[PDB]
RNA sequence: AACAUG
RNA sequence: CGCGGGGUGGAGCAGCCUGGUAGCUCGUCGGGCUCAUAACCCGAAGGUCGUCGGUUCAAAUCCGGCCCCCGCAACCA
RNA sequence: UCGGUACGGUUUGUGUAGGAUAGGUGGGAGACUGUGAAACCUCGACGCCAGUUGGGGCGGAGUCGUUGUUGAAAUACCACUCUGAUCGUAUUGGGCAUCUAACCUCGAACCCUGAAUCGGGUUUAGGGACAGUGCCUGGCGGGUAGUUUAACUGGGGCGGU
RNA sequence: AGUAGUGGCGAGCGAACGCGGAACAGGCUAAACCGCACGCAUGGGUAACCGGGUAGGGGUUGUGUGUGCGGGGUUGUGGG
C-alpha cells in the first residue's frame, strides 16, 4: 500500500522506453528488496484472437531454465511405464491413479499421458480444469515417445497461449538469474512469437511489451531493438 | 467577371471527361474577385476585378 | 508575411519588433491605417 | 366504472 | 464486390448490445364463472430458435461455414 | 462552449456455494499504522443480484486480508487488459455568440451635372467574415442532347426457340 | 518509316534519335555595386562628411532608405 507502490516511479520511468539490457537490470533491482519473483514480460499482439484461423497457439523453449521444480505426472504402465522409469518420473502409480487423484492429491507440476491411458485420464481433467493440469495433446503432453517428454519440462519449455483479448503472458526465469540468463531466454522469446506469426495478420504485429514482476511494477519495453538482445 | 485588370489573366478552355471518358466543353475561369483599390493612402477607391494571385501578392493596395 | 508595427496593438505585441500576421489582417486593417509597414527594407531602418 | 340476452 | 442488419410454435411477433426461463397474442381441445347462453378467466397440446462447427462450464444471443431476404453503395475480360 | 486521439490516474462490472466465479489471462501465496461506513463517516449511479473500500473531509493508539474450502475457483498481493463513467496532460477538429476593417446594399443625402429613376466618387445609416463568385467534390437532373431497342417465322404481331 | 509504338489493341492513328541537302549571323537588356535628382527618416560633435592619402580648416548636411535617369555588366572551362 506505502512502500510497494512507492518503490515503483523511484527506479522506472513511464515515458521512457528501455531497452532490454535495462529491463533485465531493473528486473534485478525491484525485486532485490522483496522476496525472489517470476519476471514476467506481457506481449501486446496486433492478431485478433476470436478468428480461429488466426489463433496463436506454440511452445518455446527457455535454454537458460526458468527454476521450476517440474513435478511431472505420468499416466503410463507396463513398458510405458518403462520408458519414462529412466527419464525422470518420480510418481509411478498403478490403474488406481484414477482414485487418488479425486481423493485431495492433486501433487504435481506437469501431467503426461499415454495414448494407452486416454480412455481413463479424461475422467480427471474435470478437477484439473482452472490451475491448467489436464494432459493437452497439442502443447505435447499427449504421446508415445515419455521418455523425451520428461526433459521438455525440466528444460522449461514454455507452452504459450493467446488469450482472449490479444494480451500475451510469458515468463523467463526465477529473480535469482543473472543478466544474461534472462537476455538470452528474453532474446529466444521475440523471436519464436515472430515464427508464430499467423498468415492473415494486418498492421503493426508486436505493438506492445513490457516487463513486469509477480509484486512489482511494470517496465516500459522497445520493440524497435529484435536483433541485438545479447 | 472573369478577366484581371492587372496581368490580363483570363480564362482557358478544355474538356470535361466522365466515367464513361464523354468529352465535353467546360472553361476554367481564374479567381477573380473586387477590389477597392487606392493609389496613395488616404486617395479615393477605384473599383478593379483583380484575381487572387495578386492580392496574395502586392499589386494593389487597399 | 511579416511586419513592422508602428503604434500599440494589443494582443499582437509591443512596438518596433517584427511579428506574425495571418495575411488579412495585415492589408485591410495594419496597412491601410498606417500602424505596421512591410520587413523588406524597414530591418536596416530599425537598425 | 362498466356491459348484453331469455 | 464492400459495409451492417434479418430468419423463433399452425399464424402473428417479443427475447439477441447483458451467454443460461425459451415465451406472449390469435387459433384447436378441456375446465371454471352464470338460473342458463354469450362475454370473461385458467390449464394442457403445439419449438430441428434458417442450417453446421467451433470457441465456450454453458450458445436463440459470440465467431466462422454456406442457405434464402433486404437497405445503401460499388460493377471498362 | 463541446468532441476523439495517444498516454497517465481513479472508478465500474459477476448464478444457489465465495470479499457476490480477479470480469479475463498469466505470474505468485504474508502484506503493512487496515480501530468499525459504531464515529466526524464512502460514493455520482451500484442501496436489484451483493451493499461496494473510496468523499482518508479521519481515528491512528495497536491488530483482519494472504491461512480453511465450493459451484469451475481463485480471494492478501497483484498484473495489462474488457464494458461504463470521470479527471489530468498533450495534440487535433466541429458548433454557438459579440466586434469592424475585407466584402454587400434597388437604404438616404451631396457632387461630377448645364438638361440624369443610368453610372462613378465622397459622407452617413445598416448587413458582415455570412452571402456571391473561382477551383476541387458528392447528390438530384426527360429540363435538354446524341443513340440503342436481335433473328427465325408458310405475311408481321403473341407464344416458343 | 507506314517503322518503334498507339488503339471498344476494333475502325484506325502515327513519332524521334540519326544521316543527306537548301541557306548561314548573331546581338542588346535586368540584377550586385558607384553616382545625380526627387521622396521619407534619423542626428547635432551623438557623429561623420567635404575625390583617396598627406595637414589644417569648414563647424550639421552627414547617415540610412524608397523612385526614375546615366555609369558598370552579360556568363557555362561558370561569368560578374
Ligand atoms: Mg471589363
Ligand atoms: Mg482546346
Ligand atoms: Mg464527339
Ligand atoms: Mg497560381
Ligand atoms: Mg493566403
Ligand atoms: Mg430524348
Ligand atoms: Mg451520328
Ligand atoms: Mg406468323
Ligand atoms: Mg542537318
Ligand atoms: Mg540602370
Ligand atoms: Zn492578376
Amino acid at each position: 500500500t506505502s512502500k510497494a507502490y512507492r518503490a515503483a516511479a523511484a527506479k522506472v520511468d513511464r515515458t521512457n522506453l528501455y531497452t532490454p539490457l535495462q529491463a533485465a537490470k531493473l528486473a534485478k533491482e525491484t525485486s532485490s528488496t522483496k522476496q525472489d519473483a517470476t519476471v514476467e514480460v506481457a506481449i501486446r499482439l496486433g492478431v485478433d484472437p476470436r478468428k480461429a484461423d488466426q489463433m496463436v497457439r506454440g511452445t518455446v523453449n527457455l535454454p537458460h531454465g526458468t527454476g521450476k521444480t517440474a513435478r511431472v505426472a505420468v499416466f503410463a504402465v507396463g513398458e510405458k511405464a518403462d520408458a519414462a522409469v529412466a527419464a525422470g518420473a518420480d510418481v509411478v502409480g498403478s490403474d488406481d491413479l484414477i482414485e487418488r487423484i479425486q481423493g485431495g492429491w492433486l501433487e504435481f507440476d506437469a501431467a503426461i499421458a499415454t495414448p494407452d491411458q486416454m480412455a481413463k485420464v479424461g475422467r480427471i481433467a474435470r478437477v484439473l480444469g482452472p490451475r491448467g493440469l489436464m494432459p493437452n495433446p497439442k502443447t505435447g503432453t499427449v504421446t508415445a515417445d515419455v521418455a523425451k517428454a520428461v526433459a521438455d519440462i525440466k528444460g522449461g519449455k514454455i507452452n504459450f497461449r493467446v488469450d482472449k483479448q490479444a494480451n500475451l503472458h510469458f515468463v523467463i526465469g526465477k529473480a535469482s538469474f543473472d543478466e544474461k540468463l534472462l537476455a538470452e531466454n528474453y532474446g529466444a522469446a521475440i523471436d519464436e512469437v515472430l515464427r508464430l506469426k499467423p498468415s492473415s495478420s494486418k498492421g503493426r504485429y508486436l505493438k506492445k511489451i513490457t516487463v513486469s514482476t509477480t509484486t512489482g511494477p511494470g517496465i516500459p519495453v522497445d520493440p524497435s531493438i529484435t536483433r541485438n538482445f545479447a | 467577371a472573369a478577366v484581371c485588370d492587372i496581368c490580363g489573366k483570363g480564362p482557358g478552355f478544355g474538356k470535361s471527361v466522365s466515367h464513361s471518358h464523354r468529352r465535353t466543353s467546360r472553361r476554367w475561369d481564374p479567381n477573380i474577385q473586387t477590389v477597392h483599390a487606392v493609389t496613395r493612402p488616404g486617395g479615393n477607391k477605384k473599383r478593379l476585378n483583380v484575381c487572387t494571385s495578386c492580392i496574395k501578392a502586392g499589386k494593389i493596395t487597399r | 508575411m511579416k511586419l513592422i508595427l508602428t503604434a500599440d496593438v494589443d494582443h499582437l505585441g509591443s512596438i518596433g519588433d517584427t511579428v506574425e500576421v495571418k495575411d488579412g489582417y495585415g492589408r485591410n486593417f495594419l496597412l491601410p491605417r498606417g500602424l505596421a509597414i512591410v520587413a523588406s527594407r524597414g530591418a536596416q531602418k530599425q537598425a
